Order: C-alpha cells, then structure tokens, then sequence
RNA sequence: CGCUCUCUGC
RNA sequence: UGUGGCAGAGAGCG
C-alpha cells in the first residue's frame, strides 16, 4: 500500500506542466459507494473536459479516498518532446568517457563508433548489441533520476548510497550527454539513422550500468562498480570470462566448520564435521597469473580485495567472492556474430596419437549403459515402441525450429519454423514419411540457433528436421523414466531445493578422500564425442535388437539407429553475404530428443574409463561419480590421509590422461569445493550464480510490454535471494513504466498496486515480495471474479487454421493409426489438446493477449462490472478466515545456517525453523486410470474429460477403453469391481492438488513438516473430509509464515472450525 | 495455565470427532477458555465467603457440565446451591449417567 | 423436498446451519444414487 | 412448550445423525413443529367428545 | 404398484449407503424400475403358455 | 498431462 | 507477413 504514492510522485516529476492532469478511477463491491464512486468518476471528466479547476472536488469526496480502492491514474500531456537532455543536464557535470579500441581482440566487439563499421544501414543490424527488452534506456534515465530527486533530502547511511549512485550516474550521464539520447521507434528499437554518430555498444553498457549501480549498498560495492562501469565500455570479450574463473579455485581454500549433508533418501541432515583444504601450491600460481591477467586488462581494487583475502581465508568475509561472482554477470551479454560464435566451436584439433585401449572400453561402457537403461522395455515389448510414431507425432513441441518454410492455409502465407504445423502440412500432400529418414549431407546441411549467456562462449543449437525427434522419443523416455530410479543424473535429482540437485557433495567429504570435478563444456567438437560414441551406441541397439522379437520395436530401434549412421556425417548451412558454408561437423550437440541423457553417458563412460588410470599410481575406493551433461565431479576415497603432493600429482595425471585422448581440459582436485557454471559450495555452504540481466536479455521474446515486467520482477527476486540486490522502488519504477500504455500521443494511462498485485492472468508482482498474496476483503474478490471472466478469449487465427483442411486431416490421420469406433470423444479432444500448443505461434498468442487488454482497458476507463458470481480461490479464503486467533508466540533459534546470501528474514526463519524435509502428493495422474492408458497407449486425456466420461453410462466408457486397444476382461471387471465412484472422488482430489502454491521463491525453501512450526498450528482434528483439513492446516501455516517474513516476529493460531463451514465450504472444494 | 488451544487440541484428538455428523461430544467443547475458571474460581470462593447462595444454569444436552458437577457438589455443600438448581443438576447426573 | 420447522432455518446456532446443510447433503445424496442407477 | 429448535438440535445430538451414510433416522425428524402439538391435543380430545 | 422413488427411499434406508466406501448395495438398486416387472411378468406367463 | 516465463546441461 | 531451439525442474493459463 506503497508503491502508489510513489506513483503519485513519478507522475508529478516526470510532467510537470499546466496542462499535465492526474484524473483517479476507483471501485468498491459495496452497492451505495460504488454508485458514488460512479458519479465522482463522471464529474471529475466532465470538469477536466471543460478547463475548470479539478483541485476543488477532491475535499467534498472524502469518502471514496478513506474506504473506495484505487485502480488507476490517467494523465493528458501533450508531446513535449526531448525532455530527458531539460533534466538531465545537472547530473552529467562530471567529465565523459573515451573507450580504448586495441582491447578487444576482435575489430567489431569494440565500442566505436557504428559508422566505422557499418557505413550502410542495409548491413547495420542491432542484433550484436539488442536489449531485446520492450523498455527504453530513456526510461531507465527517468527512473534513476526519479530515484535521485526524491532522494535529494535524506541525512543517513541513505544519503552515503545517495553519492556512490549519484557520481556513478554522473560518469554513465557525462557518457550519454557528449552525443546525446537515441530514440526508440513503435517496436523499441534504435535504427541506423540515430546510432549513426554514437559507439556501438553504449546502450547495452548503459542499461547494464544502471542495473549495477541500482544494486549498490556498500562501500565495495561502489568501488566494484566504478571498476567494471568504465572497463564495461571498451573491454566486452574478456571481463565476465575472466574475474569468473578464478572462483573454481577458491573454494578449494575454506575449511568446513559445520555442514550440511543430503542422503540418498534425499533429506538434509547437519553435520558437526570439520574438514581441512588440502589445497597443492601450483594452483596458487596458477590464480596468480589468473590475477596478472585480471591487473593487466585494468582492474586494481579489485584484485587487491583478493589478494588481502587470501591473508586469512576465513569464510565470513568469504560471500564478498560471491558477491564479486555475480557482479561480473550483469554486465551485459557478449552477442557476437553467428559465424565467429560457431567457429568458437567449430575447431578442431584430430590425431592419429591418441590410445586405442581408451576408446574400445569407451564404446563398450556406452553400449553397456545402453542396455541397462533398455533392457526391460525392449524385452516386454512396450506399446512405446510399438507406437513409437504416434507417440512423438503426439508429443511435438510446437516451438520445435526446423527449417522456415512458406505455407498456405485457405487464404494466408505462413512462415513458421515450427514441426506440428510443418507435419500438417506434409501429411495432406503425401510426403510424411518417418521411416526414410533424410539424409543430412552436402545435398541437405543444417542451419544454427545461437544461445547466449555471459561469462562463456556463444554455444550453438542444431536445428533439425521433424523425423529425428520422431525416431527418437520412444526410446529416449523410456531411458530418462528409468534413470530417474537410478543414480548419476539431474533427472533423479531434482525438485527445487538443497538436498537435490547435488546432495553428494558432503557425504563423502574428509581428510581421507578428495573430489575431482571438471568442467566439460567445450568437449562437443571433441575427438572423443565423434565416431565411437556413436557405434557404441550403434552395438548397443543391435543388442537390443537381438533381445527382442517382435518388429514394429525392431523398425524404431532400426530408425534410432540409422538416425546415428546419418548423424555420423553432418554438415552446416552457414551463410555469409552471398555464398553458403557447410563444415563438416561429425560429433554432438543440443537441438535433440537424445543430448542430455547420452552427454551425460558419454562423459559417465569417460570418467570410468579414465578412473582406470589412477589406480596405477594410487589406491583408492570410488564412492561417487555424477554427471549432468556437460560437468562432472568423483569423489574418491583413500587408504591413507591426504597431501598436497597427492592431489596436486592427481590433476596432473588427470590432464595428461585426457590428453592421451586428445582432450583438453583444466584439471581440479579439492576436499571441500566444487564449480560449475550455475552453482557452488563452500565451507559446507551452498552459494549461487546470480547471473541473470534484468535491463538486458538474450534474445527477442513475444511477450508484452506488461509480462516484461513480470519477468523482471521474479528475476529480481530470484537474483535477491540469490544475493544480489537492487533497489526495490527502481523495479517498482520499471514496472509502473512498462504498464503505461498510449492510448493517444498525448493520453497515457497507468494502473495501480491492487491491479497488478492480484492473482490472475495479469500479475506482475506482490505487495510484500516473496510472499504470494490473497484475498480476504470483498474488494479482491470482486475484480477476481471480474478478471476471470475475462481470461478466456478468442484467436479469428487459430479459428480459421482449426477450420482448414489440413487440421481436419491430422486429426484423422492421428486417429486412424488406432481403432475406428470414437469420432465425437477423441478427435474433438486430439483437437482441443492441439489447439494448446496452436498458441506457441505468437500471432495467435498476440492477438489473444491484444484484445485480452482492450478488455481490461474497456472496464479500466469507466466503470465496473459484477461479474456473475464466478467461483475463485479468494471466495473460498474469504470464508475459512474468520474463525481463527492470534497470539503472540515465541520461537528459539536452533537451525543452522547454510545459505548465508539469503535476506536476513528469510534467514531468520530457516535460523528458526528447519529447512526441507520434501514430500509429494502426486507425481503426475497417479490415481486410476491414466497408469493403466500409459500401459496400454501413451494418451493423456484432461481430467476434465474423465470427469465428465465417468458420469456417462458404462457402455460408452466400455467401448471407449475398447477403442483404446484394451481387451473386453479388464473394463469387464473394472465396471464389476464399482471404481468408478471411487475415481470421481480420486479425481477431485487430484483437483484440490493441482494448488501448486508451495513453490514461488520462498516457500519453496521452507520445511512445513517441522516439529516447530507444527505446535503453533493447534487446528483440531475432525476426519472423513481429508482435503479441507489438509488445505487447513496448509493455508494455517502460510498465514505464519507471511507473518513472520513482513514483520520478523512469530505467531500461534486455532480454528475451532464449525462443522457447518466444513460442510458449506466442501462443495465450493472440489470445484473450480 | 495450560492454554486454550493446546487442551482443545488433547481433548480433539481424544474424543475423534465426525465433520458430517450430529455428535453429542461437540458441546463439551463450549466455554472452556480462561476468563471463566477464574470466574468460576471467583465467584466459589467470593460466596461461600459471603454465604451469598449461587444458583447454577446448565444444559442437559451436554455432558461434561454434569461431570464436573461432580466434583463441584462434592467439595460444595448442598446447601450453599438454591434447592431447584441442583435437583435438576442431580436428577440429571442420575437419570443420563448412572442408572 | 425438506420439511424443517422453518422457524428453526432463522437461528444462527451451529446445531440448526448443521442441520441444514447435512439434510440438503443427504437430499443432494439420494440424487447421486438415483442418477447412478438411472443412467 | 418445550423449544422446537432445543428439542430438534438435542434428538439430533442423541441419533448421530450422519451425513454421509443413508439411515432410517432422518425420519424421525418428520414434524416436529409446534402448531402440529396443538393440533392433535385439540383433535383426539374433540373426537373423543364429539 | 408402489412408486419407484418411494421404494428406492426404502431400499437405500435398510442398505444404508455411504457415499465414499462402495459397499455393493447400489448394484441391488439396479434395474428396480417399472415396465421392466410387467416384462418379466409376460414373459413368464407367455413362455409357460408357449 | 498441452502452451509462455525462470534458469538449468546444451 | 522477414525469426533463434532439445530435455530437467518451479510458477501462470486449459
């Protein structure tokens, strides 16, 4: 209840004129205020449309102002064009700045001027510096300097933030004003014809500054700042890239006091243990040249806060590393071109030197992966395989990217990259054909997608044609649906929280073992991912060939195969100018159904075969190996203790091991520590990468200017918890900026906290972040109800692509592949689950969400609407709340601290609390039905459609089920045993677990299983309703647990709750 | 004193209620907070002092009343209760309790 | 349908809305066994 | 009299009248009223004159 | 005849019926409608005769 | 379970 | 009407 004074106070700084207007529109779901509220609506337009003072209507209506909600701020400005330069002239009298064109090794990653390298603009392209963001750098401008006008007056540590941030802005507006501002078109971005006379890279540099020096709170902190801000402008191929790297080694340096553990069972379980940093003496010189290199590109505080660091290595001053690690990634991405960014991977180094002995077992390894994770399903001959067609023709994703390509539908022209649509169209003209599977050769290369990130390289993406995916689904589900039993993959460790993704980093952790973990990132154009992998592969398949004997699974595991015999030989459509390149690349990469699982074999294999090596020279005992596609880390165990001569004669047995094989790698041994690109541990202490730009993204969505704001909200949410933070009332600036839309050149309308703040298809934010926020007063509920009714919209597109001819055609074609007795219960429901990912097509999606907000806006300028009584979750918290009591409570701290960047409160509570102790309800249409069509088919009917198919006679269900290729026995005997009473009361129960509000950011870290939360939960217990008990106690806790994140201190509760709500409130449960 | 809630809370998970159900155990729940035994703790006292007579008011319905009555015109005389009051409360412990 | 003494449908009192709704739940019950046998 | 809404909500509490489970015992609860009481006080005594 | 609705009432009572435990009671409810006993009450006859 | 977003290995 | 993906998990819509 906030955030609009702010408003109030942007909009008055930012206009200023006479003729500039502040016109409130306001609500209320009481009958007699909202009638006024009518009223003082139509007076305060008809008195702004006929020049009288509106100053004076504002005292009479007192009434509206004490208990009417605001929704909204309209504002009649005129043009008043080039007001940014009229402000901003007083906070750019410091000096600008001059870049330094000999530092980056490339000519065009400098910062001159676009002219120098782009003279035409039929060659300029802004793609190599787009913010990709539909929000301006001027906009940016306006909010910093709002920021810095309002706080002009405060005398506290405030103002010292005030000064760092006022002669950072002045070194960024001294920049900007030696050329002056660029100005965005319709689309947001900067033509040729304004960045003509101006460097190149400024825009990013800018908006990546502000980002910084909104996230400035210390001293430090300004000094990092000032340090990357004006090396930021030159230098943009070695910064992130290079003050990230040393980190790897320094947390080879914290000694453990205390710890955190994880078990296989997947539960955290503090440790007392103490472990030492066995740490050799060449990796200091190592990260000492590490440190020459971080001076010599022109760094000199920080190196020197390194260095200073090292004299201790304690771990208190330690998160400042962190701090650092995530003050280099929001700095701005480095989006070179696609020809150098390839070539960053395209080179190759192949020699007829490497071992024979290595590669044999390699390919053996693979194969005997293979059949491990292959063996039960090719023997009891799945239907998956069986139907491996439909399956992957069902299981298209529809933002898949294969091949461009001109369509007609009726009446268009289409240019979808996407495979559904592309299917559809080649299923009428004859040419689906999954089975000859297309060569990939001189006469058919392939084209590329570029995948940026800071800090690394531009990685590459295949874009491939639509049958590879097809051959290869069945298989490939079948092996992640079983390796998720299994150790060594992400896939069988991962939820949310500590005690996943890793939980083996500290079992296996003392003075005895050590850990070797690597990163293997660049190891796809590597000589050991081309030719054996793929006939290890290759040998595998025939095997399970030979295991197997029914022939539809041959003809799929055949197809799988030859897709690796053709994938073996691979060329690259490249263009540059006017010819093609095509390079031979024989080897692996993403833009696959089978990338991640078989990396991670390939590198499982590797890892084994090299673990073979070692035992030569020393004894040890192999306790653990993980992989997760492209990192690796095996800890090792001993029979003796451990010295630094030990692991320092490990890594170089290991570098040399690799290089037998023509590999190349950066070895690293430690005892305490581990790095990989997006997280780390140190001191039994789990710390993360914070690398996400806000101001500045990746690639050019198809979102709005409102959902931009949404993802910058959670993103600053996620980079807070993280550790690194920015300035909250700049977001909230941001926001209320990219809401604003035009409705006019002059008219510009701005909406309010209890618009965006509201569950719906239109939130943005919360008004206390990390807290989801609901509805107890009737005002939420109101536009609750509104806006729900308003959700479900139109797309003319799809309708008519839904009534073609092809659409018609997929539908049958999918059907015919099964039985031939459904035609109104299956193809309107292939159809309807379709149209679902018809919406990918941003088109579809645009003109949906257009005319979703010409709806909002259509109620937003007059009046509101009722709604008709349409049942949401707000209606239902309105009634379970009024028969609870407060008291205040008093926990004790005795939970132990393992994730230091957390805010304070947060912290508080983990410090208070446990942290989790993971349960599950479903893991995914457990209940009757859906396991035994899994078994039989691979369909997924909603649960709406078997909530309604239930209800229907027992025939219809009967011949359905027949339909779906089951025998008469089963449903027989299902109709026998009377389950279906059972499964409508199982099925709404599985509605009731669809509330997926666990899982946000800050709930999704907390342990509602703890002893300690649970004594101040005293709800009695009344039995034979389990959901409204279960939601009780639930929603009881997140009532705690706000609590105690927006005001620190704790609370007790009881809900003596009547049996007559129980029952009132059971049938509004299973609905909705 | 113990706290309201955590005794609701042990006599709750005692008596095993039923959500859809016309029980005759959710009236022993009525009143229990403090406030009251105070009152009543009072008001014993503050009359047997005085010799002021105290009448009583109960619900037939509930049976926990009649329990505790108990007790109450054990450590009580008789005649510090108006005679209508406890012959109801007595005619009612014998006729819903023991024969 | 339901043939309460409708004087007791004004109280407030949680035996009376017990009531109530447990005797519109049993009338809401019988339907669902008769739409079961009937279809 | 005796309260109608005491006397209903007391037979109720004495018949573990469930909700969820069909019983014989909603029945009971047939009425129950007052202006039904006067009704058969006023009608055996007048037959039994009449 | 008796209705069918008043009787369904009857069998439900003396096969008390809860909604969640499926005890199987509601397959002795099943087929109890009228038209179906005039059909078998011809048909026996009917068949007897013939 | 169908789509957008968050990052994740790519 | 000019186009940047595979799978893991967490939210928001069916």
């Amino acid at each position: 209840g906030k955030y609009n004074l702010i408003l109030s106070e942007y909009l008055s700084f930012i206009y200023n004129s006479q003729s500039a207007v502040q016109i409130p529109i306001y609500y209320s779901s009481n009958s007699e205020l909202e009638n006024r509220c009518i009223e003082f609506h139509s007076k305060c337009l008809e008195n702004s449309k006929n020049g009288l003072s509106l100053k004076k209507l504002f005292v009479e209506y007192s009434d509206v102002i004490e208990n009417a909600t605001l929704l909204s701020i309209l504002s009649y400005s005129y043009d008043k064009y080039n007001a940014v330069e009229r402000k901003l002239v007083k906070y750019a009298k410091g000096k600008p700045l001059e870049a330094d064109l000999t530092v980056n090794e490339l000519d065009y990653e400098n910062n001159k001027i676009t002219s120098e390298l782009f003279p035409t603009a039929e060659e300029y392209t802004d793609l190599l510096m787009d913010p990709a963001i539909l929000t301006s750098l001027s906009s940016n401008l306006n909010a910093v300097m709002f920021w810095l006008e309002k706080h002009e007056n405060d005398v506290a540590e405030k103002l010292k933030i005030y000064k760092r941030r006022l002669d950072l802005f002045t070194i960024v507006a001294s920049t900007v004003n030696k050329y002056g501002v660029p100005r965005h078109n319709a689309k947001y971005r900067y033509e040729y014809e304004v960045m003509k006379d101006k460097p190149y890279y400024l825009v990013t540099w800018a908006n990546s500054s502000i980002e910084m020096l909104m996230s400035v709170f210390s001293h430090e902190d300004y000094l990092i700042a000032r340090e990357l801000i004006v090396l930021s402008y030159s230098n943009r191929s070695t910064l992130a890239k290079l003050v990230s790297s040393p980190m790897s080694i320094l947390v080879a340096l914290v000694d453990i006091n205390g710890t955190f553990i994880t078990n296989e069972e997947l539960e955290l379980e503090f440790s007392n243990k103490y472990v030492r940093a066995i740490v050799p003496d060449q990796t200091f010189d190592e990260l000492k040249q590490m440190l020459d290199n971080m001076r010599k590109a022109g760094l000199t505080d920080i190196p020197k806060m390194i260095q200073d660091w090292l004299v201790d290595c304690s771990i208190e001053k330690f998160p400042l590393m962190a701090k650092i690690y995530s003050w280099s990634f929001h700095v701005g991405f480095r989006k070179q071109k696609m020809l150098d960014a390839a070539l960053d991977q395209l080179k190759t180094e192949y020699t007829e030197d490497v071992d024979d002995e290595m590669y044999r077992e390699y390919t053996m390894l693979i194969r005997d992966e293979v059949v491990k994770m292959l063996e039960e399903p090719v023997k009891h001959d799945d239907h998956l395989l069986q139907d491996s067609e439909l399956a992957g023709l069902l299981s298209m994703s529809s933002a898949s990217n294969g091949e461009s390509r001109q369509l007609k539908f009726g009446r268009k022209t289409i240019f979808s990259t996407k495979k559904n649509m592309h299917v559809m169209d080649d299923m009428a003209n004859g040419r689906y054909t999954p089975g000859i599977i297309p060569p990939v050769n001189v006469d058919k290369p392939i084209p590329l997608g570029r995948r940026d990130v800071p800090g690394r390289r531009t990685r590459i993406i295949f874009i491939l044609p639509y049958e590879y995916f097809i051959a290869q689904h069945a298989v490939v589900e079948k092996m992640l649906i079983y390796a998720k039993h299994t150790r060594e993959y992400a896939e069988f460790y991962s939820q949310s929280n500590q005690l996943l993704s890793y939980g083996d980093v500290t079992r296996f952790l003392s003075n005895n073992s050590m850990v070797l973990y690597t990163d293997v990132s660049q190891w796809d154009s590597s000589q050991h991912n081309t030719q054996p992998f793929r006939k290890g592969i290759i040998m595998g398949l025939d095997m399970l060939a030979n295991m197997t004997n029914d022939a539809r699974v041959i003809q799929t595991l055949n197809l799988y195969k030859q897709t690796q015999i053709n994938l073996m030989d691979s060329y690259v459509q490249i263009p540059d100018g006017n010819v093609i390149k095509k390079i031979q690349y024989g080897a692996v990469a993403s833009g696959e159904k089978q990338t991640k699982a078989a990396n991670s074999i390939a590198n499982l294999a590797l890892i084994k075969t090299v673990l073979s090596r070692i035992s030569n020279k020393y004894s040890f005992a192999t306790k653990i190996i993980r992989v997760d596609g492209d990192d690796n880390y095996a800890v090792l165990q001993f029979n003796t203790e451990v010295t630094k001569q030990m692991v320092q004669d490990v890594s170089n047995d290991v570098r040399e091991t690799y290089a037998r094989m023509n590999t190349k790698v950066k070895a690293l041994v430690s005892t305490v520590g581990i790095e990989i690109a997006k997280r780390y541990i140190a001191g039994g202490k789990i710390f993360f990468r914070a690398g996400i730009n806000l101001l500045n993204n990746e690639k050019k969505g198809q979102s709005t200017q409102w959902d931009q704001a949404a993802v910058l909200y959670s993103n600053y949410i996620v980079n807070r918890l993280r550790g690194f933070e920015t300035d909250r009332e700049f977001i909230l600036t941001k926001i209320m900026q990219m809401t604003s839309v035009a409705i006019t050149g002059s008219l510009r309308l701005f909406p309010s906290e209890r618009v965006l703040t509201t569950n719906s298809t239109f939130k943005v934010f919360d008004s206390e972040d990390f807290i989801i926020e609901y509805g107890t007063t009737d005002d939420e509920v109101y536009i609750q109800r509104a806006f729900m009714s308003l959700s479900s919209q139109k797309s003319g597109i799809a309708d008519e692509i839904a009534a073609s001819s092809t659409f018609k055609n997929y539908v049958s074609r999918l059907s015919e592949q099964l039985l031939f007795s459904k035609n109104n219960i299956v193809s309107r429901g292939i159809a309807l689950t379709e149209k679902a990912k018809l919406n990918s097509y941003a088109p579809i999606s645009l003109e949906k969400r257009r005319a979703q907000i010409s709806a909002l806006l259509t109620m937003l300028q007059k009046p509101v609407t009722f709604k008709s009584s349409k049942i949401t979750i707000n209606d239902i918290l309105r009634d379970i709340k009024p028969f609870f009591t407060v008291n205040e409570a008093h926990l004790p701290i005795q939970y132990q601290k393992f994730m230091p960047t957390l805010p304070d409160n947060v912290q508080y509570i983990i410090q208070c609390i446990g942290s989790r102790t993971y349960q599950i309800e479903d893991d995914g249409s457990k209940s009757a039905i859906s396991r035994l069509i899994s078994k039989y088919s691979v369909y997924k009917p909603s649960i709406e459609e078997l909530y309604k198919v239930i209800s229907l006679h027992e025939n219809e269900i009967q011949l359905y089920l027949i339909s779906l290729g089951i025998p008469k026995i089963d449903a027989d005997t299902y109709v026998g045993s009377k389950i279906y009473s059972q499964d409508k009361y199982r099925i709404l129960e599985s509605y009731v677990y669809n509330l997926l509000s666990i899982n946000y950011g800050c709930y999704q870290l907390f342990d509602f299983n703890s002893p300690d939360l649970e004594k101040l939960i005293r709800i009695p217990f009344k039995g034979k309703i389990p959901a409204v008990t279960f939601i009780l106690h639930l929603y009881a806790k997140l009532e705690v647990i706000n609590h105690a994140i927006k005001n620190g201190s704790w609370i007790s509760l009881f809900c003596n709750y009547p049996k007559s709500e129980m029952i009132k409130l059971w049938k509004k449960m299973w609905n909705i | 004193l113990v706290s309201t809630e955590a005794q609701i809370q042990k006599m709750s998970q005692d008596l095993q209620l039923e959500a859809l159900t016309i029980q005759s155990e959710t009236q022993f729940l009525t009143g229990i907070n403090s406030q009251a035994a105070n009152d009543c703790f009072k008001t014993l006292i503050a009359a047997m002092l005085s010799q002021r007579t105290m009448s009583l008011d109960f619900v037939t319905t509930n049976y926990m009343s009649l329990i505790s009555g108990m007790w109450l015109l054990t450590v009580v005389p008789n005649d510090m209760f108006i005679r209508e009051s406890l012959v109801a409360c007595q005619l009612a412990i014998i006729n819903t309790i023991i024969y | 349908e339901i043939k309460i003494a409708d004087e007791v449908k004004k109280s407030n009192k949680e035996e009376s809305k017990q009531l109530l709704e447990v005797l519109k739940t049993k009338e809401e019950h019988q339907k669902e066994v008769q739409y079961e046998i009937l279809q």
